[PDB]
RNA sequence: GUGAGUAAAAUUUGG
RNA sequence: AAAUCUUUCUCAC
């Protein structure tokens, strides 16, 4: 039915493809195609343009965001039990702990100033030394990556590091900022939407529109490149570091240690990787392998073309296309204009997963939707009903609610079918806050949150430093005593507030409130 | 009680936020074993039933949306919808009445957000999320006549004072200008003296409402200091004076410039809730601003420095008109006191930054060719490029002077593609 | 603020009392001698005489307010103080050299820098590709679409019934009459009893994939959200026969046999057998006590179910009609028939892409998304973009891919663009 | 249902 | 048996 659309549609509605089978097929013909492309057979990974002209960031200070660098998503950590390397899957928060743990490092800045101040690759930091955390740094793990709509084979993503994710953050922050710098319309850190409407814009002044996309984009990105890119804009001995790391890769496949020389493993570096196109030239508006330029003249998508091969860049022949009457960028099409372009386009449908948060997920689809002209107003409050009567004919058993306020939604047992309109405008009951999208967090929401934060991989005995001054960095060191004496004090001024635990805050109802 | 040692081992001190990352439970991942989550040993009714019980008699009521505007089918633009974070005392004296401490912390930054619109009002207002198609606007209807048309860059009905035309100050505005290295901010009863030592914004009264708007406006902290003191002053005569009021709407802070460094408040109005920046109200902007110094009221896509290096390398080869457009474009892009060199003028060019075949800026979602500017094309001349020979079906014919868009022209027999036309930057020339 | 300063913060306050016990100096860098709800203008705060002070090297300002009393080190010998009670404090505290360091720039170039380089100039380089010719040329016609299907069709043929797309339609049997079909089915194929629920058992693995034949399309598919709502409750209740309005399904789990000591309860892994009926009318027919029905099976894992069970399909329907031209009546294998076709086809389309765990319909859908949008496209590489019969296996997937290209057809033949 | 170990124990699955 | 290397783990309490 996605065929018979009057205007644009992806074919969206439904969610992507999954399975249960193992990665070690994917990541084994990933590696098998960035060999094959090594030996100069299929593709090209030479860069060959010039990038004297970036500015030199080699003077800037160097700072680290520590948030980036915890965070409840897997990563490898490397262990040594009798000689042999084992690779673990850890939350990348127990991995830089690990890490600072064993380099006896208060935080990671420290790390980095000590690695790059020993005076040899032999030198001791705490347990380890740079040699050691080298050799480390460059072992990944591979998943499969599911749910990609349009991928009925699933891709393989890989699970790095913590010293290479330390690394990393540095050189991509600067690719980023360098990118700010130089690039004709900075695009790395704007929404699709946004991006199409500046590209609208960008080649208004042309005829043809290229809309282009690589084909295996991480596989012909060598570490030579990387090391170029880094150079350009002044990386000193952190982009050697990276480089060496990237180079001598190596891949668990199941229970054996594969070797990647090539390739950088599935957008390790996308701003770098699109630097390596932005700072050879400014005709393109790019970002990852996903750009869009325009031409009058056969000569000159001539050149466009020598551009993108010069600069490892592979034209993907099977997606990449030319238009005239339309443009379009990270799935969102306009019209020459700068008009959305009429149709579902990308608009992705919402699964069954949870009462109240399949509705507030929908809430916000039909908002997004109606903001733009994508859907009148009418449609959306008559889909947002049928919605919440399939949530209700999937939800309304005992084994969920158990109860019968009628203020309640259908699906928990109430009467009480909210209009589309009602509830954005706030008018409704105190229970249906949470269903609005920019309302509080949806009771399912905060069940599987608590449930997830105790899982073997997350669950932790350390008890929680919440409820702290707004005004204390997050930055300053604390140890045992100080968390003790901090939630005492903290304890005994609730009490002599006669409270035993913090009041509920909530910012947007809070300005609401407000006179 | 010894679960310290275990985490960190070999350490003795950590920082706050490794500490914090352990034990993170208010990240919700959407996957596909949600349904049985929910169900196994009905976590999700127990949960529905305590919340019930208890978390809901403590929920507080809001009130309704009901302000709503007349709107229209446009193209689509990106909305930018600041929400202000909770300022420093507020945070402090909300902390010290017992509020959960990493809410209230997570509350002190403001946030941007952009949206996609395909609504326009009759005076580019802002809507709320999601009712952009009923007119549901972030500003409510005003009581009296000052107060609409203080932010109405075209105000109906004048009142012979600065807030809705040419005029002095009336007892409910107020005005900050910078005198020499003093900010100066008066209401017309109280008159205060503020300076900047590192990144505090050092007053007499901080609570000043005047001095908030000052502060918010420059980027820094209000912190009192009795020993902030001033010699030269001209505000009674300033504010007796009368000032040409713009034709431009209020900037992001709520104010509007009316000397060097000078700009007017309004007591009851607060952030501006239309949209400050536009295609067709760019340029007047830009004009508004020229020999004003630097507003920070427009918001660049990219490095402030290279957007400012491009202003001067067309500045270098324009013409006096263009060069004003450059200069106004360039102050409006810069923040007020951060140390950047806006003046055109005074700016070292740099021939790294002439190399390029066009220069581009790109402020607010709108991107500008400078060059283009420089050829008088934005405000002179349209640009054309013939998209096809072939006649598309649905598109209008084109008009006598035409706006931005695709036309059929019958003349040339050929489908046109209308851009940079003074039809949609300078409809009133 | 900065955090090199910090120890010697710790320094400069050593344990110094003021009031008889009470700490003289605060340090900014400490959460417990931090002043709550104070922000800090210096290293470190005097209580006594109730002033910040900050450390400065000779000759490197900081950003402090210009109140905050400095406490200049420098370069050489002694420390230089505005106040002489902080020079002697200083003095006094500073007995050795606790030296700083200095700012670490991103461009710092380490000792082993050249050794590294040399290291990776010993290692493998990628060698330079061939440049490829690009041509461009017109979007494929409906000549190539229908020759892919023509091709899928003599590859894999046609089954001779729905299977479990059959079970879209409501088969001629009551509630009880459907459950008791599903348990003797159940029992005719010696799936092991307990605990009040159905087990299938296997021991071994042929290890090669099923025969792959394109399933023809029933006539509509009324039952479409009960069978998805369905297989979505069973997995998590699997073993029982669970009921709907007009349907019944079981979900039996597939456990290996170990002998005495079998594995009784699935983990988060077992895959499910879910069985279905349907009209009777092919192979797969059961009768039990004059009850008639075609049983049909699907064998499916935890992550596939769980896909297919959380579909929405009446939004996705009401939303897909929002912008829809007029849908074509089509044949039982997907052909126009304006004489003897059925516009209710299209739902068990939409089933199928349900039930296909895969969504290869996807990968085809976008393809024409791009197909439409392109005036120009590669030779012989867009075209190519059709072929997806290599990325997927399966009954269930070559069917959605098959009807995913002749709806395809179908659409550039009735309403061409 | 509560924890500990296995290149893993379902927030799995990364940038 | 089927959407066929998948349908999968131990210990203390
Ligand atoms: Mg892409
Ligand atoms: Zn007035
Ligand atoms: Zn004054
Ligand atoms: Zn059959």
């Amino acid at each position: 039915m996605w065929a018979f659309q009057e205007g644009v549609c992806k074919g969206n509605l439904l969610s992507g493809p999954t399975s249960m089978k193992a990665p070690d097929s994917a990541a084994r013909e990933s590696i098998d195609r960035a060999s094959e492309i090594m030996t100069g057979k299929s593709y090209n990974a030479v860069h060959t343009g010039d990038l004297s002209k970036l500015p030199n960031q080699g003077e800037s200070p160097l700072r680290i965001v520590d948030s980036d660098l915890y965070s409840e998503r897997s990563c490898c950590w490397v262990i040594e039990k009798e000689g042999r390397v084992v690779c673990k899957s850890t939350t990348l928060t127990r991995g830089m702990t690990s890490l600072l743990n064993t380099t006896k490092c208060s935080s990671p800045s420290e790390l980095i100033c000590k690695v790059l101040t020993v005076e040899s690759l032999s030198e001791k930091i705490g347990d380890t030394s740079v040699e050691e955390l080298l050799s480390h740094g460059r072992y990944f793990k591979c998943a499969l990556r599911d749910q990609e709509r349009g991928k009925p084979k699933s891709r393989a993503i890989f699970l790095s590091h913590p010293f290479f994710r330390l690394l990393s953050s540095v050189v991509e922050t600067h690719a980023r900022s360098v990118l700010s710098k130089v690039s004709a319309v900075y695009t790395a850190t704007a929404s699709a939407e946004q991006r199409a409407m500046m590209a609208a814009q960008v080649v208004e002044s042309r005829k043809h529109v290229l809309n282009g996309d690589c084909t295996k984009y991480n596989e012909a990105i060598d570490a030579d490149t990387l090391l170029k890119v880094w150079d350009a804009i002044g990386m000193g001995s952190i982009g050697v570091m990276l480089a060496y790391m990237v180079r001598r890769k190596c891949v668990l496949i199941k229970d054996t240690l594969v070797e990647c020389p090539g390739g950088m493993l599935m957008g390790m570096f996308n701003a770098t990787a699109t630097l390596a196109l932005q700072g050879t030239t400014d005709r393109f508006l790019s970002f990852s392998d996903d750009f869009i330029t325009s031409f009058n003249s056969p000569a000159e998508l001539r050149e466009i073309e020598d551009l993108l091969f010069a600069s490892c860049h592979n034209l993907s022949l099977k997606k990449s296309y030319i238009s005239v009457a339309s443009l379009e960028i990270n799935s969102c099409t306009l019209t020459r204009d700068g008009d959305l372009a009429t149709g579902l386009g990308c608009t992705a449908g919402v699964p069954f997963r949870g009462p109240l948060v399949t509705l507030k997920q929908t809430a916000a689809m039909l908002s997004g939707a109606v903001d733009s002209g994508v859907m009148p107003f009418h449609s959306a409050e008559r889909l947002f009903q049928i919605k919440q009567q399939e949530c209700a004919y999937r939800y309304n058993n005992p084994t969920y609610t158990t109860r019968n306020e009628d203020f309640l939604p259908t699906c928990l047992g109430g009467k009480t079918v909210i209009s589309f309109q009602s509830l954005l405008t706030w008018d409704c009951h105190p229970f249906w806050y949470q269903v609005h999208p920019d309302g509080p967090d949806t009771i399912d929401q905060k069940v599987l949150s608590v449930l997830a934060s105790k899982t073997r991989r997350r669950r932790t005995r350390l008890e929680a430093l919440s409820d702290l001054d707004p005004l204390v960095p997050h930055r300053l060191l604390v140890s045992e005593s100080d968390v003790s004496k901090i939630r005492a004090a903290r304890q005994a001024h609730l009490k002599s507030l006669g409270l035993e635990q913090p009041t509920n805050f909530n910012y947007a109802i809070y300005k609401a409130v407000q006179p | 009680m010894s679960q310290f040692g275990k985490s960190f081992k070999g350490r003795t001190e950590v920082t706050i936020t490794e500490y914090r990352s352990h034990t993170v439970k208010d990240v919700h991942r959407s996957l596909l074993t949600a349904d049985k989550s929910l169900r196994k040993s009905f976590c999700f009714r127990n949960a529905l039933n305590q919340f019930l019980d208890k978390d809901l008699p403590l929920l507080p009521i809001r009130p309704k949306l009901e302000s709503r505007v007349a709107v229209k089918k446009s193209k689509l633009r990106s909305q930018l919808s600041f929400r202000p974070g909770l300022t420093q005392e507020e945070a402090i004296d909300l902390y010290n009445k017992g509020y959960d401490g990493d809410s209230v912390s997570g509350a002190l930054q403001d946030r941007v957000v952009n949206e996609p619109v395909a609504y326009s009002s009759a005076d580019n207002d802002k809507f709320h999320r999601g009712l952009a198609a009923l007119g549901y606007t972030l500003a409510d209807r005003a009581f009296d006549t000052c107060e609409s048309g203080f932010v109405r860059a075209i105000p109906t009905t004048p009142c012979g004072f600065i807030c809705c035309g040419p005029g002095s100050f009336k007892d409910s505005l107020g005005f900050v200008i910078k005198i020499g290295e003093f900010w100066h901010m008066y209401d017309g009863f109280q008159h205060f003296v503020a300076v900047e030592d590192a990144k505090f914004l050092a007053s007499k009264s901080p609570s000043f409402w005047l001095a908030k708007r000052l502060a918010k406006r420059l980027n820094l902290v209000p912190k009192e200091d009795p020993s902030v003191a001033a010699a030269e002053c001209p505000c009674k005569k300033v504010w007796e004076a009368s000032f040409a009021r713009a034709p431009t709407a209020l900037d992001p802070f709520g104010g509007r410039a009316f000397c060097d460094q000078g700009w007017v408040y309004h007591r009851d109005v607060g952030y501006a809730t239309a949209n400050h920046i536009s295609q067709e109200t760019l340029f007047q902007q830009a004009l508004s601003v020229r020999n004003l110094g630097p507003q920070g009221s427009a918001n660049v896509s990219g490095s402030i420095h290279t957007a400012l290096d491009r202003l001067r390398a067309a500045y270098s080869r324009g013409t006096p008109a263009s060069r004003s457009i450059l200069q106004g474009l360039a102050n409006l892009i810069t923040p007020v006191g951060e140390n950047f060199e806006c003046d055109l003028d005074k700016r070292k060019l740099n021939i790294k930054a002439l190399r390029s075949p066009e220069r581009y800026i790109t402020i607010e979602g709108l991107v500008v060719n400078l060059d283009d500017v420089v050829r008088g094309f934005y405000l002179d001349k349209a640009k054309v490029t013939v998209l096809s020979r072939s006649k598309w079906m649905g598109y209008e014919d084109l008009p006598q002077k035409p706006p931005n868009g695709t036309f059929y022209c019958r003349k040339r027999k050929a489908m046109l593609l209308i851009s940079c036309s003074p039809g949609t930057y300078a409809k009133k020339r | 603020m900065d955090s090199r300063f910090a120890q010697l913060t710790g320094v400069f306050c050593d344990d110094f009392t003021y009031s008889e016990g009470s700490r003289r100096f605060l340090s900014s860098y400490s959460t417990v001698e931090r002043r709550p709800g104070v922000p800090v203008e210096g290293d470190c705060y005097d209580c006594l005489k109730n002033k910040w002070i900050a450390f400065e090297l000779e000759g490197q300002p900081r950003k402090f307010p210009k109140a905050t009393v400095r406490c200049i080190l420098n370069n050489d010998a002694t420390y230089v103080c505005s106040e002489q009670e902080y020079q002697q404090i200083c003095k006094v505290q500073f007995k050795d050299y606790l030296e700083i360091d200095g700012v670490v720039k991103v461009g710092h170039k380490a000792s082993y820098d050249a050794e590294l380089r040399e290291r990776l100039l010993e290692l493998p380089h990628p060698k330079s590709g061939p440049k490829p010719r690009i041509e461009w040329v017109a979007p494929p016609r409906l000549a190539d679409i229908s020759k892919e299907t023509a091709e899928l069709k003599r590859q894999y043929g046609f089954f001779e019934c729905s299977k479990f797309l059959a079970c879209g339609e409501e088969c001629g049997l009551d509630q009880e009459a459907r459950e008791l079909i599903l348990n003797e089915y159940a029992r005719d194929r010696e799936f092991e009893f307990r605990n009040g629920g159905w087990i299938q058992r296997y021991t071994v693995a042929s290890h090669k994939p099923a025969t792959q034949k394109i399933l023809p399309l029933p006539a509509s598919a009324p039952l479409a959200r009960e069978l998805l709502m369905l297989i979505a409750r069973s997995t998590t209740q699997a073993g029982k026969v669970l009921h709907s309005d007009n349907t019944s399904i079981l979900a039996v789990p597939v456990m290996r046999d170990s002998g005495k000591h079998s594995k009784r309860r699935p983990t988060a892994s077992t895959h499910h057998l879910v069985v279905g009926l349907s009209k009777p009318g092919c192979e797969h027919d059961f009768e039990f006590d004059g009850y008639r029905a075609a049983v049909h099976v699907m064998h499916l894992d935890p992550k596939q179910s769980a896909n297919i069970g959380e579909q929405d399909f009446v939004s996705t329907r009401e939303i897909y009609k929002l912008d829809m031209l007029e849908l074509p009546p089509i044949s039982r294998k997907g052909d126009l028939d304006r004489a003897s076709g059925l516009e209710t086809r299209w739902d068990v389309i939409l089933l199928l892409e349900c039930l296909d765990s895969t969504r290869v319909s996807q990968a085809v859908a976008q393809h024409f998304n791009r197909h439409r949008l392109a005036l120009s496209v590669c030779k012989d590489e867009f075209r190519k973009g059709y072929q997806l019969a290599s990325e997927i296996r399966g009954t269930i997937p070559l069917s959605s891919l098959y009807y995913s290209l002749c709806a395809v057809r179908l659409r550039m033949t009735v309403h061409p663009f």
